[PDB]
């Protein structure tokens, strides 16, 4: 009953704020818990390099526990090294750092768990918000105010309402049901989709969404794209030069899932050209995002279309507190014995995938 | 980089096998994909009606597209240096992604152990030993 | 068969774009079609001192249309010069700057019309935007990325969902009723309103609200607080320093109706303090907003907390045409002798109220 | 700060005294002022009464005479100081549609500020009740 858990150094911040249970410092509010359990509990961001904390205890701990905002990858080369290792957890949603196809085709003794559902509002409320800000232009009003001017026309010329325009989410799970059901109020002309399968009937009504089976028939009637897909071949650099020249003049596109699902400098070009009006989202490709990134500085002809963030929209306060909760409901099947475990939390139950 | 330099200089002034076997592929990759299609239905009669992931006329179509893909991915891998280029752009999440499509993984694996057959037998017994090599890197990670 | 129309100077911006109606430059589109007709138009954006263009014919002019963001003031003075004047017309929602009670009580037969509708979509998207930016702590966000920096502990600490808090608008006219239309998939805790009218029950049950009968029982209990309300007395000045302290500790605040409604340097002091975590909106007073108005530079503890705009919500593109639309078919119901106005278009007919 | 304000304000302090007595008035015997004039009022316009009655609660009657306090409290004020500009622009200005809004027959809050007009006025000086008459008459005109 060794543990090890990285996550990143909030520094100062940790102080300001004790629900920010997400970092070194606050070690996600179970540390008196495990203390007076009866286990030693190792905390440290220190994760890169063969000289790292991280490395200093792989060979000895039972439970390593990982957050997909400061993601320690574990490798094959670090899963040979790991002989007593036998449960790995997630406190969030997002599983990309971890080999699952290595511990499965091994057949090794390891479960993998992450804690589902506990991000999804988060992320759909912030694809909400982004579309808004670029389809009426909020960046460079408020812009304007900051540094003490007044100009409404030089606003108001590329404002539009969301009302009225065409809406298309590529992938249709948790996320991308939630954007279309936050949508229906706004009085969009018509809400569309595009999935490897098909959503039920019924979900289908609720909202009235309409199927698209193709993927460049699905970008070239859309005013609107949002991204909500994971990360495999033929998602990997899916927004290409050639895709987006099947999109509308002038259209906004969102991106809160995977940021090489684009190709960088590809999306900048057509920013600057005017084939897209405006970008925006918070994941990017490499990340953290390197000081010369080309999605920092790029902009459309008038000096707007950018409304970029760092990764942060799965970290609310709110957020935080839901995956403190199911990591230690999680820890605690386990410690118990019963293995008890909620069913859609379970990515891996001994190296095998279930049903 | 110098490693990447020594591979290509190798294909442009030292052996001819890579040359061989990049004309074969592409000179006749039509039948290799029509003939390797009909071997791969008669093992796996699943274009029939039931699951049948392939079932329809169109959903037959898109399997051997599909086909396709990996012949002209081995391809490219031949004319430069190595197998790189075939792990990064054709089995990133492969098993993860076809599962969620319905198709099962181990019948994609046997659509290349068939067009591995086709392809070799126009070769010479060296060119195919060397050729081989590289389906069997695509067939590694399906099965 | 004389008609003056005071507009705002676009300038360059005028040429950018052809929906930009509401300018000097472009006319709301419909100069040619009164040139086509026996109609003289002087169009200017000279409205201020006693040597101007406006009142240079003013004692001539038979119709006079203006505009709520840049708004020629129809004083008494003014009317008693204005010997042949029978028509005066809003491009636009909102007669603030118009005399109506000296017209009516002396029984003067000029009409006054809007086109009421045409921006109440627009204001509600943008009451939506500004919740989403300030409780999800979007602008020192953004600030990050342009200024080359990446620290997401600073950004977590002060971000929220809005799912799960109490939210009340004071007012539930067209506007407030479509910003509680739009929160209802968001899944709030509850949804209340104050208002000197009931909502009918159907429209009540439709939205899950709750009238609330008192001012300072409503926002006692409100996580987020929004104006949607006409200026009067009793509504001049409401939000004043004892009110403020009546809100709960770390709200957010939004208004887009007017800023006389809010005591400027009461709120400030609010957002300083901690009272109020956030504001954003609009709409100042004096308006356009002096260089050193308090609401350009003040934060909050962490120096954000301030999503505020110049006053453009309801000048985007999709309602500047439904402006020019509605302008030129109360034009016509008059030049015709028809007067067939829309009944919701009419504030007087003649100088006197309808009911 | 301006320097007519200025002027106003030291006449309260050095010169006539009339100003003063009449706040003495109106601040002394001020509920005096609201019971006698609500009870006229109510007999003049028995619109308390079932159907329309604005005013026909028990609750609803004391808001009604919450309103007349105001109004009493802002020409008390506008006595004090120089004149009646405070009492434009914090009593009048939205008044008439905001009333309209809330179901309140206007020219009934006109009768009410006649009765506290008659009230108040009875218990000065001749002279102190035409100086403080032109007060009331100001807010009686707005809503009439
Ligand atoms: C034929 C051997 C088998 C078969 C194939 C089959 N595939 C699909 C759908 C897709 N195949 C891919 C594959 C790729 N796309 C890429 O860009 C790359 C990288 C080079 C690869 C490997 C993808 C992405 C899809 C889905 C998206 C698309 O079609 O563009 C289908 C259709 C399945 C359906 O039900 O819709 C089929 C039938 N199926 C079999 O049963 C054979 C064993
Ligand atoms: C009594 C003479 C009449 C009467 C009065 C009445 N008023 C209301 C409600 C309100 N009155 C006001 C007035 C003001 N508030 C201010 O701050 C100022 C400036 C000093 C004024 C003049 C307001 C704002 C309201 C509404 C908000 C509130 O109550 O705080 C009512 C209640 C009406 C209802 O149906 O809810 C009543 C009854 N009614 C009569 O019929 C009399 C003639």
């Amino acid at each position: 009953m060794k543990i090890v858990l990285v996550l990143y150094d909030a520094g100062k911040h940790a102080a300001d704020e004790e629900k920010l249970y997400g970092c070194t410092e606050n070690k996600l509010g179970i540390a008196n818990w495990l203390k007076d359990q009866g286990h030693e509990l190792i905390t440290t961001s220190d994760k890169e390099g063969g000289n790292s904390v991280l490395d200093q205890h792989i060979p000895d701990a039972d439970i390593i526990i990982t957050t997909p905002f400061h993601p320690a990858y574990i490798t094959k080369e670090r899963i040979d090294k790991a002989k007593k290792l036998k449960l790995v957890v997630v406190a969030g949603v997002g599983s990309d750092h971890i080999d699952l196809d290595y511990i499965n085709q091994t057949g090794k003794k390891i479960s993998v768990l992450e804690v589902t559902g506990s991000n999804v509002v988060s992320v759909a409320e912030h694809v909400l918000m982004t579309m808004l800000v670029l389809v009426r232009n909020f960046v460079p009003a408020h812009e304007q105010i900051i540094n003490h001017d007044w100009e409404v026309a030089a606003i108001a010329k590329d404002a539009y309402d969301i009302e009225g325009k065409t809406i298309a989410t590529i992938g249709a799970g948790r996320i991308g049901y939630r954007v279309l059901e936050r949508l229906v109020p706004f009085n969009p002309k018509e809400l569309l989709y595009y999935d490897y399968q098909a959503l039920p009937k019924d979900a289908e009504e609720k909202v009235g969404a309409r199927r698209v089976e193709n993927i460049e028939e699905l970008v070239a009637q859309a005013d609107i794209v949002t991204i909500n897909a994971p990360l495999h071949a033929g998602t990997k650099g899916l927004i290409n030069k050639e895709l987006l020249s099947k999109f509308k003049k002038g259209p906004w596109l969102v991106n809160p899932a995977r940021g090489a699902i684009c190709v960088a400098e590809d999306v900048a070009a057509a920013l600057e050209s005017g084939q897209l009006r405006g970008y925006g989202g918070d994941v990017w490709f490499p990340q953290p995002a390197p000081k010369d990134h080309p999605w920092r500085d790029m902009r459309n002809k008038y000096g707007a279309g950018n409304a970029m963030t760092p990764h942060y929209s799965g970290t609310t306060l709110d957020a935080q507190t839901r995956y403190a909760e199911g990591t230690k409901n999680i820890l605690e099947s386990f410690f118990t014995g019963k293995f008890d475990y909620r069913p859609q939390d379970i990515i891996l139950l001994n190296g095998e995938y279930v049903t | 980089s110098p490693g990447e330099l020594d591979r290509i200089k190798a294909f442009v002034t030292s052996g001819e096998s890579r040359l061989r076997i990049a004309e074969t592929l592409t000179g006749s990759r039509e039948r290799i994909i029509k003939s390797a299609g009909d071997a791969l239905f008669q093992k796996r009669p699943d274009v029939v009606s039931p699951g049948g992931n392939a079932y329809g006329e169109e959903m037959t179509a898109t399997c051997l597209r599909d086909m396709d893909y990996y012949l002209r991915l081995i391809t490219y891998g031949v004319v430069a240096g190595d197998v790189t280029p075939i792990e990064e752009i054709g089995l990133v999440g492969v098993r993860e992604m076809y599962k969620s499509l319905g198709t099962p993984v181990d019948a994609v694996a046997q659509a290349v152990r068939e067009m591995k057959a086709v392809a070799t037998g126009m070769m010479s017994g060296d060119d195919a030993a060397e050729a081989g090599a590289y389906f069997d890197y695509v067939i590694g990670a399906m099965e």
